[PDB]
């Protein structure tokens, strides 16, 4: 309704609402659909600057959590290519490290990384429970493969 | 048999493998209202690949791997070009492959294992699990081989035709040159640019 | 009881084991139609493992573990031979 409105600001507001909600709720491919909006309406607006990193992260944690890391790594070449303040942000390089520790299937490095990008930016209540879910997947197929 | 069959252009969407051991084929899953059984078809005028019917895969649609899209960097929703290919007609007389060289890669860096891999037995499963199919340099596989994962990437490849006892030909890096695989090529295979296979 | 049971030599496709608690037996799991139950098998001529019936694996196929084919040397989808075996004789 806010969207209908051109009222971007709000329509913003309750799709990060509504796309956390999913993503808690293992709804994960629907709230990086949403992450996708937030990313798209956010371009090229300067006072969205600092939320378009936070997008761009959530997104591709989503992606992790869903298994397709593939879609987490286009994310991460989109939003460097996209916008330079993410591409030299901390969080494109901790979603790089987190792709590049669930490709080896290392949850023990991806718990480092998470430490060291809590250490410098604290991982809110939400990052922690997603990042907690992709750990559970890479551990569970180390556990198939064995 | 490839002398007829239709050779209309389809637009195609990429989506993901429909399990594992399609992969493992690593041919193009296409469903039989598509094209036919067993035949080759090229995507985009550069990419070759050995169709075979799935029932899984709605008409209208191409099934692709992880290391195709690797290999042309595409996109999961992207659309492809999708027309016959005839490799005889195109070549002319360098049908077949007489040496062609595969770089060897741990597709999971902590999977490296310390065992002795016999190239003689990597030839005989890369034949025994791809016959007659068409292959280019810098064309990327996954391999199994005795529960072990491996990209292999087809560094450079040279063509040459029946009847030449010599393989005078240049070998030929560009992605131009195609042929089919033969229970006689000259495999050689390299380490991987991360250098772990031993 | 080993006295009777069918020696004839079948070639089975190795597998990954359907899942953590068939492999935690480490006996061959093996469908009805393939050989009867609670029997010493011996594979290859050295590999000795101890039969289970199993619904979820077809005639004509048997399961094995990460282990064994470490011990082995084995692939997925490798041919082996199975046949009785009968360690008091």
């Amino acid at each position: 309704w806010y969207a209908q409105d051109q009222s971007v600001a709000l329509s913003n507001k309750c799709f990060i609402k509504c796309a956390d909600l999913k993503a808690l709720d293992g709804q994960y491919i629907e709230a990086s659909d949403i992450y996708s909006k937030l990313i798209k309406s956010s371009m090229g607006n300067r006072l969205s600057q600092w939320s378009l990193k936070d997008y761009f992260l959530k997104k591709g944690l989503c992606q992790l959590a869903a298994t397709d890391a593939v879609a987490a790594a286009r994310t991460l070449q989109e939003g460097q290519s996209e916008d330079p303040n993410f591409a030299d942000s901390r969080e494109s390089n901790f979603l790089k490290s987190l792709i590049d520790a669930v490709n080896e299937g290392d949850s023990e490095q991806l718990s480092e990384h998470c430490k060291e990008f809590d250490n410098f930016m604290r991982l809110d209540k939400w990052k922690i429970t997603i990042l907690n879910k992709i750990k559970e997947s890479i551990q569970q197929q180390e556990d198939d493969l064995l | 048999d490839m002398t007829n069959m239709d050779t209309r252009t389809r637009h195609l969407k990429v989506s993901n493998c429909p399990n594992n051991s399609y992969a493992l084929a690593n041919v193009a899953a296409v469903s039989p209202n598509d094209f036919p059984n067993n035949i080759y078809i090229i995507i985009d005028n550069l990419f070759v690949f050995t169709t075979r019917h799935s029932n899984d895969i709605p008409p209208g649609t191409i099934g692709f791997n992880g290391n195709q899209r690797t290999w042309g960097g595409w996109s999961l929703n992207q659309d492809v070009q999708a027309k016959a290919f005839d490799l005889f007609k195109y070549s002319g007389k360098q049908s077949y492959l007489g040496s062609i060289d595969i770089d060897i890669s741990f597709r999971a860096r902590g999977k490296a294992v310390s065992t002795v891999f016999d190239q003689d037995e990597l030839a005989k499963q890369f034949v025994r699990c791809y016959e007659s199919q068409i292959f280019s340099p810098t064309q990327y596989l996954i391999m199994e081989f005795q529960g072990h994962f491996f990209d292999l990437k087809i560094r450079n490849v040279q063509a040459i035709d029946l009847g030449d006892i010599e393989p005078t030909s240049a070998v030929a890096t560009g992605i131009e040159t195609k042929g089919i695989l033969t229970k006689q090529t000259q495999i050689n295979f390299f380490k991987g640019r991360d250098g772990l296979v031993n």
